[PDB]
RNA sequence: ACCAGGGAACUCUAAGGAUACUGCCAGUGACAAACUGGAGGAAGGCGGGGACGACGUCAAGUCAUCAUGGCCCUUACGACCAGGGCUACACACGUGCUACAAUGGUAGGUACAGAGGGCAGCUACACAGCGAUGUGAUGCGAAUCUCAAAAAGCCUAUCGUAGUCCGGAUUGGAGUCUGCAACUCGACUCCAUGAAGUAGGAAUCGCUAGUAAUCGCGGAUCAGAAUGCCGCGGUGAAU
């Protein structure tokens, strides 16, 4: 997955958006295109909107979600 | 191949050439056992902040004449097809048909 | 101090023939220790028994290269080579056996389009 | 002999019998028997009861089979109720590990 | 005790070059084959399909090494004057 | 192959007994090129039978048993007038030996004993005393010819 | 379906056009430079009748050998044309390069020259049959042992492309020591592209 | 490189020649071409393998290597970039790989190669680690140093016909690396889990000798990504 020495991978622009949202505890979704960013304990509780390929789907970061990448909660293929 | 793709490959290799040395020094900095943890982490952040194409991984070497992605040979720098034509014409030194 | 060279399908071996006790040393070690296969031991001793001279002459053997069962044949061919160089008369009888014939069979090329030298991809209707 | 709530056949070596116990493997059994006097060669029938008791204590240090089964079920249920793509995969009985499933997709459904 | 290593693609050419180099030192009175790399290259004759139709080309590089017992003053300089370009590479250890 | 007959390859006789037939038998038992395994299995089986029968010469016992096993007459199919019928013909000398060796190997494959050497030893004993699947197979081959015996 | 004669003949009875030695890494760039030089020289000298070119690059300066039926114009008046071509060839490449020209005793014998003539004939709309016959006859008069000419395409503007070949003399392709000369050229006729193949056999 | 006794004899490496030509003996033969056997030789009749694919046949495959006739689109059928997709399976299908075990599995020891690759780099050795690998350190642009240890095999212990000490699919957990990034979607590492499968329906395929079967080892594309493909040598059949 990722070498522990390199630490988590967290993209700079989502990082900036999430800290600027944490100082306010705002509830409006953070619409984001990067589904490769690590979910950290800091962003537990608020809501992002992760691109699934076609549109953005909301993802309310729960407690049992740190340790997963953002794109895991945004399915890309829609099969019935 | 398309002229657009050929020029894309040229301009993509351009940043690799421009940042070849910075990447070397920065990689040494991050791999330095002696370097401080925060120093190495900041260097890693800078590396990830470097432009997209600067990495030599997005480079895909291609035939000089036709720009063919595939059937490429590192020794000759040519695709399989143009390599065959030049070899059979004899323009490729040392290269001949193989039967052993 | 007669000397000869015999090869078997990869290996080269060099054989030295002189009068003596007849003890055989292979690659600086005993022959029986060196070879773990009874068949290969038998290939090594095949020529001497034919004309009943197992211990007549001392043998010094060094055999690099190839494999376990090819080195035995190379040693046999080298022993025959030294024996024929020693004596003209033996050559006819040893020829009747054919041990003096170098093996011409070697692992052949894998032809492209074929899995092996001749194995071809099967097709099923 | 009885270890961790189930029976192990007595006709073969201690390590091989430990292999049968769920949640126990051959390497783990070797590790267990190395610490204590019991040797892997000795059979369970030959081995004395006090030795078996020390073995049970060593096994008890390791996570037991019921606990392991329950944790695996809990993790799968956590993925399902989280609803992640992995939970969707578990519920829909499709490979969640990323293994290529174009043609040989047989070994997920049963 | 200068040492000269010659590398050429052409087996016929390399021998002539070595013979000339030996001949000059013999004339001036001074007293004077490693494995060759073999590589194979696979090229599809058919552009689109038919992978079983192929041309295989092999290039051989030949290296020759020479040792000189005594580098006399007259002998050493003739080596620099002699030249044979276009497909022959000369390397001098000079050690 | 509608082509000239060529001399067969010269076989290498076995070391322990110095006999052509023994190595020829070891060849069939050999599988996937495991001549070392075949040698060991054959030697073990022969030693077991020799010890059981208290016979000094296992090679001679094997020759007698193989000679008994080999079938004299084998049926061969022939086509005449767009019809197929069995025809009894005398078997070729080498083919008799090859057939016996193959049949013994096949029956030794299905013998009960856990190890191959014991299966093979049991089959040799049964063949020597005229019992078992190999003897039944030879009897069947003879029986097919005997049934009609109306051609050639 | 037929192997290039020159490729098979390189092994024993022919000399490679390019004869230079380079290390693995150097080889990739050296070959590309050589190919670029050949293409540019062919485009520049297309108007002139030129045979195959033999190029040898040593370290630094490169050396080029060109054989052409018409030496005079390529040399120019007192080397003026060759000097200009040399300055441009120096600009494209690295260290100053030197080029020399060798006269050809007979243009008909060389395979490339006849194919260039046939290509020009097809461009100028001379009948393909006439072109092949006159081209073949000139070689027999010159003394070439064998000449064979094959034309593929929409000859005469026909809707259906058809292949016409003419032989006069022994032209053993399978004899590797036949030192047969083969060159391929393309004629840009308005209706469609026409492929011209020329085989010349001078002997052993 | 090789040491037979510091030498150059032998092996090997790599540039040349020498031999093989039904040459010779005997036969059958239209007094012939040929064929049958025999001597010698390393090799006998084409000694084995490869390369070489004739006029043409299938309007056979390629406008997506490239080239060109015609035809079409030109704020778009042209140009760039992020994300995803080419990796989705109720099921069919052709190529292979690994098995179903005792001719074996697992543990210990112990031998015998070939060819190939290495600055867009392979690492001797020390220590951390169960491990992949990590930090140092050193040789080598290599007949020097190195990947590298060859595996089948041989000696002993054991498993004893059992869905097993067979089999390793699948999933949970932890991790190391390449890469800016491993979620869709990397290959490896350890721990646990241990599915089918106990030999296969009609039918069907390859193979004549160092060949079939079997064993591992290389290279190419490659930043990382083989069971594929291209080569290699060990063992070595029956007919």
């Amino acid at each position: 997955p990722r070498s522990l020495k390199k630490g988590p991978f967290i993209d700079a622009h989502l990082f900036a958006k999430v800290e600027n949202a944490l100082e306010t505890n705002s509830r409006k979704p953070i619409k984001t295109w990067s589904r490769r960013s690590m979910i950290l304990p800091q962003m537990v509780g608020l809501t992002l909107s992760v691109h699934n390929g076609r549109t953005h789907v909301p993802v309310i970061v729960s407690e049992q979600m740190v340790g997963h990448k953002l794109g895991e909660f945004a399915p890309t293929r829609t099969y019935r | 191949a398309k002229k657009s793709m050929i020029n894309r490959e040229l301009k993509r290799e351009k940043e690799v050439a421009k940042y070849a040395d910075k990447r070397t020094k920065l990689k040494e900095t991050i791999s330095d056992m002696n370097a401080s943890d925060e120093v190495r982490m900041d260097a890693m952040l800078e590396l990830q902040a470097l432009p997209r194409n600067s990495s030599p991984v997005r480079l895909r070497n291609r035939c000089a004449i036709t720009g063919r992605p595939h059937g490429y040979f590192r020794k000759f720098g040519l695709s399989r097809n143009m390599l065959r034509e030049r070899v059979m014409q004899g323009d490729v030194p040392g290269v001949r048909k193989a039967s052993w | 101090r007669n000397y000869g060279t015999g090869r078997r399908k990869t290996s080269t071996a060099r054989v030295f023939l002189a009068k003596g006790t007849g003890s055989i040393v292979v690659n600086g070690k005993p022959l029986d220790e060196y070879f773990s296969r009874e068949t290969s031991r038998m290939v090594v001793r095949q020529p001497l028994e034919l004309l009943d001279s197992p211990t007549a002459y001392d043998l010094y053997i060094t055999v690099k290269g190839g494999g376990i069962s090819g080195q035995a044949g190379a040693i046999r061919h080298g022993i025959t080579r030294a024996l024929i160089e020693l004596d003209d008369t033996n050559k006819p009888a040893l020829k009747a056996a054919g041990f003096v014939t170098r093996d011409s069979r070697q692992v052949e090329r894998k032809k492209l389009g074929l899995r092996k030298a001749r194995k071809r991809p099967q097709f099923s209707k | 002999a009885r270890i961790a709530g189930v029976n192990i056949p007595d006709n073969k070596h201690a390590v091989i019998s430990l292999t049968y116990i769920f949640g126990v493997g051959r390497t783990t059994a070797q590790k267990i028997l190395e610490a204590v006097g019991i040797a892997p060669t000795t059979k369970v029938s030959q081995l004395d009861d006090i030795q078996l008791d020390a073995i049970r204590a060593q096994v008890a240090n390791y996570m037991t089979e019921g606990d392991l089964r329950r944790e695996v079920s809990m993790n799968i249920k956590r993925l399902v109720d989280l609803g992640c793509y992995r939970g969707i995969r578990h519920r829909r009985n499709l490979p969640v590990r990323g293994q290529n499933t174009k043609n040989n997709a047989r070994t997920r459904k049963g | 005790r200068i040492r000269i290593r010659l590398k050429s693609f052409d087996h016929r050419l390399i021998d002539q070059s070595a013979q000339e180099i030996v001949d000059t030192a013999k004339r001036t009175g001074a007293q004077v084959p490693l494995p060759t790399r073999i590589e194979r290259f696979n090229v599809l004759t058919s552009p689109h399909v038919n992978k079983d139709a192929r041309d295989q080309y092999e290039i051989r590089t030949h290296k020759r090494m020479v040792d000189i017992v005594q580098p006399t003053d007259k002998t050493v300089d003739a080596l620099m004057k002699l030249d044979l370009a276009a497909g022959v590479d000369v390397q001098i250890a000079l050690g | 192959p509608r082509r000239r007959v060529v001399a067969t390859r010269e076989i290498l006789p076995d070391p322990k007994f110095g006999s052509q037939t023994i190595a020829k038998f070891i060849n069939h038992v050999m599988s996937h090129g495991k001549k070392s395994t075949a040698e060991r299995i054959v030697y073990g089986a022969l030693e077991t039978v020799a010890q059981k029968r208290n016979i000094e010469d296992p090679v001679a016992f094997f020759e007698d048993v193989l000679e008994n096993v080999r079938p004299m007459v084998e049926v061969k199919a022939r086509r005449v007038g767009g019809a197929t019928y069995q025809v009894p013909m005398e078997v070729r000398p080498s083919r008799r030996t090859a057939l016996a060796m193959r049949w013994l190997a096949e029956a030794a494959a299905k013998r009960s004993e856990k190890s191959m050497a014991l299966r093979l030893a049991g089959e040799l004993s049964d063949a020597s005393e005229g019992k078992g699947n190999a003897m039944k197979k030879r009897d069947e081959v003879h029986r097919m010819a005997d049934a009609n015996k109306a051609f050639s | 379906q037929k192997v290039h004669p020159i490729g098979i003949r390189l092994g024993v009875v022919k000399k490679h056009n390019a004869n230079w030695y380079a290390s693995p890494k150097q080889y990739s760039e050296y070959l590309i430079n050589d190919i670029q030089v050949r293409e540019y020289l062919r485009k520049k000298l297309d108007s002139a009748m030129i045979s195959n070119i033999m190029i040898e690059r040593p370290t630094g300066a490169a050396k080029i050998t060109i054989a052409t039926a018409r030496p005079g114009i390529v040399i120019g008046k007192k080397g003026e044309d060759i000097e200009r071509l040399q300055k441009e060839l120096t600009k494209m490449m690295g260290v100053p390069a030197q080029v020399n020209i060798e006269e050809i005793t007979s243009p008909d014998l060389d395979a490339r020259l006849v194919a260039d003539g046939i290509g020009s004939q097809l461009e100028r709309r001379v009948m393909f049959r006439r072109a092949m016959k006159r081209a073949v006859q000139n070689s027999m008069r010159s003394g070439a042992k064998g000449i064979k000419v094959e034309l593929s395409g929409r000859l005469g503007g026909a809707e259906i492309a058809r292949t016409e070949w003419y032989r006069e003399g022994r032209v053993p392709l399978h004899t590797l020591r036949a030192d047969i000369d083969y060159a391929s050229v393309r004629a840009e006729t308005t209706y469609g592209t026409i492929g011209v193949k020329v085989w010349i056999f001078r002997g052993e």
